[PDB]
């Protein structure tokens, strides 16, 4: 009896333990992100903590390159992350060469969603303690984020965060939108966006951010790609010329 | 490794209950309401869009879905769980159907199909049944419309009208006060948006509502012109304008 | 057979005669040899019947249910790549020949696939018995940037290279156009250029001269 | 060595005026000998009408297997198939065998309950569907069937003449078959009734 | 509720996985090892208790190579430890093999990585009783790792694991800031044979027997080598002086 | 067919006939024989029009899911993928591919991969069954690190002779160029090359 | 606690312990001890064969895996045999396809790997049995201890088994002493015997409950029982 | 591992009983009744609808009486989704036999067939049994009229009139009171919905809340007709037999 709370069976109230549980994963690492979207291009930020003084901080990261086309940052532990990211390269791969053409960044997070549904349905399967946030400059829908959860739910965002503080940056960002009355960062250069995202995170967040503090991903029509600590640095150098 | 869990989740109490399909019965309870609604030249089935974030673009969540091109269906409770009923809806009726006779199946074969697939997860070694209760609606030629529930025991019942989800029992009580057999499908439509406003909680508008119906053939829906016998599907998904129009009438 | 493809510059049309043969009788004066993939995917097919017709049909489905799982218009490179992937498979033994036209989101495009699985590209194709015959009119004729009326005529006039040159070919010459834009347009016996003259005499028979041994009623009714 | 000349037999279909009619001889024989006088090639299922030719143990196996497909479809779809329907399920249950094909050549007849339309479809072993609107040969003398359905028939023929029609396409391609007759039965179609009539011919 | 902690897959109210977690008990009540990057290579050092008299010195010898280009060295359960580094060798062969070229030290990380993260997805499997350190040379760099039973891993400058880790992460930690240049294969050797010297205070009842292995671009010419003879006791000698 | 694979200088040209024929019938007098299984990675196809499709397109297939983990992968990676195709069915396949690349530490490569499945590093390669003609011309003139310019000449003339004497070969040249540069596609035509 | 853990080899306990691998450990204590001790030039099996009535035989407890190699068990008997044919196979495979004896570590370490399989999934159970292999091969004499966990070790010498403390308290002091008795048998064997004999309480050792087996230089595995270890008693 | 959630649907209860047998039949009790009577020129079917809706389409309705062969239905008592899978299986095995012996097959091979499937989800696999009880009408030139019965034991038997689902203690005493050897198709339609009409847990019993069927051998043809009465159908008898 007491067990439908170790497997994913109903509970007699109807709800799924071992997925909320799964969620709890999510923020073991004390991460926070967030995605935006520009005019022609799709910002992702990421806080990058190193604690031990013994690691490698270049080998240290939770965004990955899943196809030329598609970027995925995680929020949860990183071998739960590595998991996700490989299944959905190979996924990204085989779509491309059995449909000719690469896989669209809503097609691959309803896959992997659906993957996530049935650990949800069956018993030896345990769900995977990550959030899945994908991003690209779709040839049909242009700049896209989707995001999918343990519970096999995905949807599409103008914009998403994730992580512990996630609440505080998303109010921020919906009341920039309320504001702005648009749904994307209207910026021709993803520089900017770049810029926006990382400001905002700080208004948040109420924090300031070193070049090491941070972690970026940008994608633009036929590329994402992965800010180096001096793309960074030259980011908040110019933030900080403006306040 | 190896999936071990070769015996059933679900088995029967002394009482002679099944736990986990009265469970998942309790997750289609706290979903969103949905309903569906016959009329005598077509039907509709309609449910509110709880987007779970003002962030969150409510039109990549489509809760009406198209299974053939005269079949739609929506449903109550576990989203992730419909999804997946609905990608393997809509290749049995490829797989069992069409791939045999040449043409799509009628409303209530692919339903059994449905149907069929929820039994298993009540009985297959290894897993839960699906949180959902599906509400059909189509048309064949020898059927004419019909509208049909299923649940998570892989029952299913024909309607003249219903709703399920949160606030079935309300709703089922207002459309047993509006229905008759005479009538048409804007009529239908009327109903449906009267009988969804009691349910929806805030804004209620073509943004916040999924709207769809199976009606007459739509040739401008169909991507091509020459074959005189093929003249478009009758499933249609209304636009947040179609819905807005008709909520000034109401 | 004959089959042949043709781009014009806002769209792709196919083309095919309506023969078909077992050995040296015409088994259907009429047939239909364009296939529809999707709306506006379409597809001429020579070599075994039965093949081009279930090989269409069964991408078809795939590639339908590839659409609503996507939520995107299906495209013509996809078709392509799952009818080669196939045929490939089947080393050749389905003997699908096929000219595989369409627009999607992307453009308009116009491929040609063999039975072993190998494809081409190209502005116009032929393939077939008649393939020679219409090729060569092909070669004289087309131009770059032809218009939508000029291409439906070149290549209804391929398939009259092959329906008069080569015994493979007959009767009609069925078209398919699919413009960039619009809906695909499919124009069945588009030309009928060989319609039989009326017979010599009436063959209509004066009722009661067959020889009948026994005769009933049969049971239809459950 | 050709499984589709060793039994021997001819089918033939034609649609006329709000009718359909499909014919066959009755001979069975195991090359130069002949077996059995009695072997009709046309079969029914509810207002649905198939032929077949082709090696026998083909014929007789396809027939029990669409008697069963046809019985299963009724019971799920509770209502008879149509002849559209049935050329669809014909068709696949070849194909499936595509590289082990049955050695028949069927013929379908018969008129849509709904729409009153007659239909005739014929098939070759792996499948492929040839809709005519006009008449479908099948069998050891089809070269024959082809000669004698392309002179004699004209469209819109009353069942009365019909019948007339098909009985002599038949009868003198058979005559002209060393492996066909032995007898032969013919079909008259319409929307309400089914006439069967067994014609009188040689015996050599 | 309770019994969270009783099978392999299961997360707990708090998202821990119990299981993985008690594996790493093992892990910290097993002999210390280490792993030092160096401006060219790695070098893998670790502590083997003996026993009695009875072990033949030299004999056991618990460093594995994989391939010819990298070492492994791990605390916990031996035998899941070997287990490890089969597999990471099959790995290894079929990299090779498929696209001709050694496999790449991160290619090769994350291959065990996978497959120990595989092994905390069932319950009817054990997760891993060992963490693992490490590495190798390869097209770019020299490049240490050090692997949990979660599948957790990242890339190190100074890795340590078991009974005295802390010690041994203290003295890395040192070693890291005094040499921001990078430290030298032959210096590393030396300085490794002294963390684990010092490291075995926390278990310096019993006696122990050093080894180190290490892959240097100049000094193994990029292949993987066991310290031995000459080398090795300069490099016992130098911690027994810095011992006292 | 006619293709080759020329290594100098700055990197790496490949080139191609554009005939493919069926019998005496030239089925496709414009075809691209050049085929992309990466960025800076292409392939030359002689042989089975069908089998060097699927070959190339699992190669391409493979290549991008190594590119997802492991990075830009080596010319000498992506032969072996080939390699490892051609060899473990060589029963089934009929495939003499010539494969080419331009990496920044090693410039650029050639492999031969002939019809048994083994690999053959060259500075430079020819093919199909036009290059025999050429063996006489191509060893007499080819030269290590030529220009770019060169290399486009010795190209185009060899591949003339190739398509000159073999019935198989003909239609246009085709080239691609691989350098640190990047990627240039070439074309030359009947009234260029015929009169060289 | 531990009975919440102990169910299955699949399971941890909270302080990282494998009980179902420590209970099979607790077979081969019960066992009848049985020594082993090697010098440069031979390899000495010695064991103590337990019997169950004064009307039945003393088990044997030596097995012989090839002409160089063989071991002593010490606990469950089927085990024992399961273990010692793998051994068996894996000498075989070496000589037939390489035409080379199978090094007495190698063969340490495949006892080592098939031993752990069973500690990592679920369904099996750990091998009840205690093995000490001695061998000559190409780098001399040996002696290895095997333990159900997985752990495999090479020893100058060792015992496992009830009492087997005793013996090995023994060789750990007589250690400089017989690893130097190189190019005589009989004396590496009597030593081998005086230590069981450390172990013993019960009974003394007779003739039909004495087993001894050697491996050397120029001497293929063999094993004496009852009147051919007489000389020994 | 797995065995700690495995309920074990397969085992004997002390005094020997199946458990998950036991509980399908309990939960079978609660079903709306179904009624079979046996005549000398007919078979009737009767069942009542459990729960119901001014809304509930009953022209396109159908959860208790299923055709299986043209001379052979069943009525049908728990799980309709259980019933359906075993029906269509049950309506395969008919064709199967059709076209192995090209006769229809006997009404008890099916019947056992059909119980041997459900005897096996009680011996192995691990599965829960189908919580499904049938009442089966058939005739064949063997045996002509004949009524059958299966639950999810696996079990069978022949009955003149029989019940299953809730009340039928109640139904069989009422049957086994008015039941007799002679009677006629008419006279049984009339029995059978008296029967259910004096074992309802509803308040009155309406046309709205029953299927019915009777499987006759009309007169005037030779062979046997199975009819399935349409609401009106049912309707109109209501009055007839005098309950309106
Ligand atoms: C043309 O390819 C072909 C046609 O009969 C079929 C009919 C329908 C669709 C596929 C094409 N196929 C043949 O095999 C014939 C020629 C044999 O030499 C014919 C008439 O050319
Ligand atoms: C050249 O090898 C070849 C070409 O048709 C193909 C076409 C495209 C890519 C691979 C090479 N192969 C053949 O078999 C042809 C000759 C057939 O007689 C030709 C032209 O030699």
């Amino acid at each position: 009896a007491g067990y439908d709370r170790h497997i994913t069976i109903f509970s007699p109230e109807g709800r799924l333990y071992q997925v909320e549980y799964a969620f709890k994963a999510t923020n073991q690492t004390n991460i926070n992100s967030l995605a935006v979207r520009g005019k022609d291009c799709t910002v992702v930020i990421s806080q990058k903590k190193v604690p031990d003084k013994l690691l490698d901080p270049t080998t240290v990261s939770y965004i990955f390159c899943i196809s030329r086309t598609i970027g995925m940052v995680v929020n949860g532990p990183i071998p739960d992350a590595r998991n996700a990211a490989l299944r959905a390269k190979a996924e990204a791969a085989e779509f491309r060469y059995k449909y000719g053409y690469d896989m669209p960044c809503d097609v691959l997070a309803k896959r992997m969603a659906n993957l996530s549904q049935i650990y949800t349905q069956r018993a030896y399967m345990r769900p995977l303690g990550v959030i899945l946030t994908f991003v690209s400059v779709d040839e049909e829908l242009g700049p896209s984020i989707y995001k999918t959860d343990p519970a096999g739910y995905y949807v599409g965002y103008k914009a998403t965060a994730t992580g512990p503080k996630q609440q505080e940056i998303t109010t921020n960002l919906e009341n920039h939108f309320k504001k702005s009355k648009i749904d994307h960062i209207n910026e021709e250069s993803w520089e900017k966006v770049v810029e926006f995202a990382i400001t905002h995170m700080i208004d948040a967040l109420g924090t300031e951010f070193s070049k090491n503090d941070l972690e970026v991903g940008v994608a633009t029509k036929d590329k994402f790609f992965t800010l180096s600590a001096e793309n960074i640095e030259e980011r908040l150098v110019a933030i900080a010329e403006q306040d | 490794m190896t999936d071990r869990y070769s015996f059933s989740l679900t088995t029967f109490s002394p009482s002679g209950k099944l736990g986990q399909i009265d469970y998942a019965l309790t997750a289609v309870k706290q979903g969103v309401t949905s309903l569906g609604i016959k009329a005598t030249n077509g039907v509709v089935i309609a449910t509110e869009k709880k987007s779970s974030s003002p962030l969150a673009m409510s039109e990549t969540l489509s809760k009406v879905s198209l299974l053939t091109p005269d079949i739609g269906a929506v449903y109550s409770g576990m989203g992730p769980d419909y999804r997946v009923l609905v990608d393997k809806s809509r290749k049995v009726a490829h797989t069992s159907y069409k791939r045999i006779y040449g043409e799509y199946p009628p409303t209530k074969l692919l339903v059994s199909e449905v149907a069929k697939i929820m039994q298993e997860a009540t009985q297959s070694g290894g897993v839960r049944p699906f949180g959902v209760s599906l509400l059909i609606a189509g048309h064949d030629e020898f059927n004419g419309f019909s509208l049909y529930q299923v649940d998570p025991s892989g029952s299913y019942f024909p309607w003249k009208a219903t709703a399920i989800g949160k606030g079935s029992v309300a709703a089922k009580t207002f459309l047993e006060k509006r229905w008759n057999d005479e009538l048409e499908l804007e009529d239908a439509i009327h109903i449906a948006l009267l009988t969804l406003k009691e349910s929806v909680e805030g804004e209620f508008n073509g943004d916040t509502i999924e709207l769809a119906i199976i009606g007459d053939e739509n040739p401008d829906l169909l991507g091509y012109t020459g074959i005189p016998t093929d003249k478009g599907p009758r499933f249609r998904k209304l636009t947040s304008q179609e819905i807005n129009d008709r909520l000034e009438a109401l | 057979t004959t089959i042949v493809g043709v781009k014009f510059n806002n769209g792709v049309v196919i083309a095919a005669d309506t023969r078909s043969t077992q050995g040296p009788i015409v088994a259907d004066k009429n047939c239909a040899k364009l296939h529809r993939i999707s709306p506006k995917i379409w597809c001429a097919g020579a070599g075994t019947a039965a093949d081009t017709e279930a090989v269409t049909q069964l991408i078809g489905s795939n590639i339908e249910l590839h659409s609503l799982y996507t939520s995107r218009e299906p495209r013509v490179v996809s078709a392509l790549q799952m009818l080669k992937q196939h045929l490939f498979k089947y080393q050749g033994h389905i003997g699908a020949y096929l000219i595989v036209a369409g627009v999607d989101p992307t453009g308009s495009h116009l491929f040609s696939i063999h039975a072993h699985g190998s494809t081409d590209v190209g502005y116009y194709l032929s393939l077939g018995s008649g393939s020679l015959a219409a090729m060569a009119v092909l070669e004289s004729h087309w131009k770059q940037d032809l218009t939508k009326e000029e291409a439906i005529k070149l290549a209804s006039d391929a398939i009259q290279a092959g329906i008069w040159n080569d015994l493979g070919s007959g009767s009609n010459v069925d078209v398919c156009v699919m413009e960039i834009g619009k809906d695909a347009e499919y124009l069945r016996n588009y030309l009928t250029p060989n319609v039989r003259e009326e017979k010599q005499k009436s063959y209509k028979f004066p009722r009661g001269t067959t020889a009948v041994l026994k005769e009933s009623i049969v049971n239809i009714c459950d | 060595s050709d499984p589709s000349s060793i039994n021997g037999g001819i089918v033939v279909a034609m649609t006329g005026k709000d009718c359909v009619a499909i014919a066959c001889d009755l001979r069975l024989g195991s090359q130069s000998l002949g077996v059995s006088n009695k072997f009709e090639k046309i079969f029914h299922y509810g207002h649905v009408f198939l032929g077949i030719t082709g090696l026998a143990t083909d014929v007789t196996t396809l027939n029990e297997m669409f008697r069963y497909k046809t019985n299963l479809y009724k019971l799920k779809e509770e209502r008879a198939i149509e002849p559209e329907t049935f050329t669809q399920l014909v068709s696949s249950s070849l194909y499936e065998r595509r590289f082990g094909p049955y050695f028949v050549g069927p013929v379908v007849a018969g008129i849509n309950s709904k729409s009153g339309k007659p239909f005739i479809a014929g098939f070759d072993l792996i499948g492929c569907i040839d809709e005519a609107k006009d008449f479908i040969v099948s069998g050891t003398a089809s070269d024959q069937l082809f000669g004698m359905c392309e002179s004699l028939y004209e469209p819109n023929l009353e069942p009365e003449d019909l019948f007339e029609t098909i009985s002599q396409a038949l009868l003198n391609a058979a005559d002209r078959d060393a492996l066909s007759g032995w007898g032969a039965v013919v079909y008259i179609i319409k929307k309400d009734e089914v006439v069967k009539r067994y014609l009188k011919m040689r015996q050599d | 509720g309770t019994g969270y902690d009783l099978s392999n897959s299961v997360f707990s109210p708090d998202g821990r996985n119990f299981q993985v977690e008690y594996a790493v008990k093992a892990v910290e009540n097993g002999t210390t090892s280490i792993g030092i990057k160096c401006n060219d290579g790695v070098v893998f050092a670790v502590e083997k208790l003996i026993t009695s008299k009875l072990l033949v010195p030299q004999k056991n010898v618990k460093i594995q190579v994989v391939d010819r280009h990298i070492g492994c060295v791990y605390s916990g359960l031996i035998p899941d430890g070997r287990h490890l580094v089969n597999r990471g060798r099959e790995e290894a062969a079929s990299f090779k093999k498929l696209y001709k070229t050694p496999i790449p030290i991160p290619a090769f990380a994350d291959r065990l990585g996978q497959y120990v993260q595989a092994h905390t997805l069932y319950n009817s499997v054990r997760p891993f009783g060992v963490s693992t350190i490490f590495g190798g040379v390869d097209k770019n760099g020299a490049h240490l790792y050090m692997l949990e039973p979660s599948g957790s891993y990242w890339g190190y400058k100074g890795a340590a694991t078991g009974k005295g880790r802390q010690s041994a992460k203290a003295e890395l930690e040192k070693l890291v800031d005094h040499h921001p240049e990078g430290l030298s294969a032959r210096e590393a050797v030396k300085q490794a044979a002294k963390i684990i010297y010092l490291a075995h205070e926390d278990n310096k009842e019993k006696d122990f027997e050093l080894e180190i292995s290490w892959c240097s671009l100049s000094e193994t010419n990029g292949l993987h080598k066991f310290v031995k003879g000459d080398l090795l006791q300069e490099a016992i000698d130098f911690a027994q002086k810095e011992i006292n | 067919t006619s293709i080759m694979a020329v290594t100098f200088k700055d990197g790496v040209i490949l080139g191609a006939d554009s005939r493919t024929t069926t019998g005496a019938y030239i089925a496709n007098r414009v075809t691209d024989k050049l085929t992309r299984v990466h960025d800076k990675i292409w392939c030359c196809r002689s042989g089975s029009a069908a089998d060097t499709q699927a070959i190339a397109d699992i190669v391409q297939y493979h290549l991008e899911l190594y590119t997802s983990q492991y990075g830009t992968p080596s010319t000498e990676t992506a032969a072996s993928v080939f390699k490892e195709l051609c060899y473990e069915n060589k029963d089934n396949l009929t495939a003499g591919i010539i494969v080419a690349g331009y990496d920044d530490k090693n410039k650029g490569e050639v492999y031969t991969i002939p019809l048994g499945g083994s690999v053959h590093k060259l500075p430079y390669a020819i093919a199909g069954s036009g290059s025999t003609f050429i063996y006489g011309y191509c060893d007499k003139n080819f030269r290590e690190n030529m220009s770019k310019e060169e290399t486009v000449d010795f190209i185009k003339h060899s591949l003339s002779q190739a398509i000159k004497w073999d019935g198989s070969s003909g239609g246009v040249i085709r080239m691609v160029v691989l350098t640190a540069a990047g990627v240039e596609r070439l074309i030359f035509y009947p009234d260029e090359y015929e009169q060289l | 606690f531990r009975n919440n853990y102990d169910g299955d080899t699949v399971t941890f306990s909270p302080t990282g312990r494998l009980f179902q691998v420590e209970y099979a450990l607790e077979a081969i204590k019960q066992g009848s001890v049985t020594v082993g001790l090697r010098s440069n030039t031979h390899a000495v099996l010695v064991a103590l064969k337990r019997n169950a009535d004064e009307l039945s035989s003393y088990q044997k407890k030596i097995i012989k895996c090839d002409e160089h190699m063989g071991l002593s068990l010490a606990g469950l008997a089927p085990d024992a045999r399961v273990l010692s044919n793998y051994l068996r196979q894996q000498c075989n495979y070496s000589s037939l396809v390489f035409n080379r004896k199978l090094a007495v570590e190698r063969a340490g370490h495949l006892l080592c790997d098939k031993a752990q399989k069973n500690t990592q999934s679920y369904g099996g159970r750990p091998y009840g049995v205690g093995l000490l292999i001695i061998g000559y091969d190409k780098s001399g004499a040996h002696l290895l201890e095997f333990q159900p966990s997985g752990n495999v070790t090479e020893l100058y010498g060792t015992a496992i088994g009830a009492r087997s403390q005793g013996a090995k308290t023994y060789l750990e002091r007589t250690l400089d002493t017989f690893i130097k008795i190189d190019g005589n048998p009989d004396e590496l064997i009597k030593a081998g015997v005086e230590a069981i004999s450390q172990s013993l309480r019960d009974e003394s050792l007779t003739v039909d409950n004495l087993s001894i087996a050697i491996v050397g230089k120029d001497t293929p595995f063999t094993i004496y029982d009852g009147e051919a270890v007489a000389k020994y008693i | 591992g797995s065995r700690r959630y495995d309920s074990r649907t397969t085992i004997f209860s002390p005094e020997g009983r199946l458990y998950q047998v036991e509980y399908a039949l309990e939960s079978i009790s609660h079903a709306g009744t179904a009624i079979g009577i046996m005549a000398s020129d007919g078979i009737v079917l009767a069942a009542e609808r459990k729960v119901t809706s001014t809304l509930l389409e009953q022209d396109t309705s159908t959860e208790k009486l299923y055709k299986l062969n043209d001379k052979i239905a069943v009525a049908v008592a728990g799980l309709t989704a259980d019933a359906e899978i075993l029906i269509n299986t049950a309506r395969i095995h008919a064709q199967n036999y059709l076209k192995t012996y090209n006769e229809d097959i006997p009404v008890e091979i099916l019947v056992r067939r059909l119980s041997d499937i459900k005897q096996g989800y009680t011996q192995h696999g691990g599965l829960r049994p189908f919580g499904v009880s049938f009442i089966y009408a058939g005739y064949d030139d063997r045996y002509g009229y004949q009524l059958y019965t299966s639950n999810p034991s696996g079990n069978y038997t022949g009955w003149k009139a029989i019940s299953v689902g809730a009340n039928t203690s109640a139904a069989q005493t009422l049957l086994q009171m008015d039941y007799k050897d002679d009677m006629k198709v008419d006279d049984a339609i009339e029995l059978a919905l008296k029967t259910l009409s004096k074992t309802t847990d509803s308040s009155a019993l309406t046309y709205d809340r029953l299927e019915f069927a009777t499987i006759r051998k009309g007169a005037n043809d030779g062979e046997v007709y199975q009819k399935i009465f349409k609401p009106q159908e049912i309707k109109d008898i209501l009055v007839k037999t005098g309950i309106t």
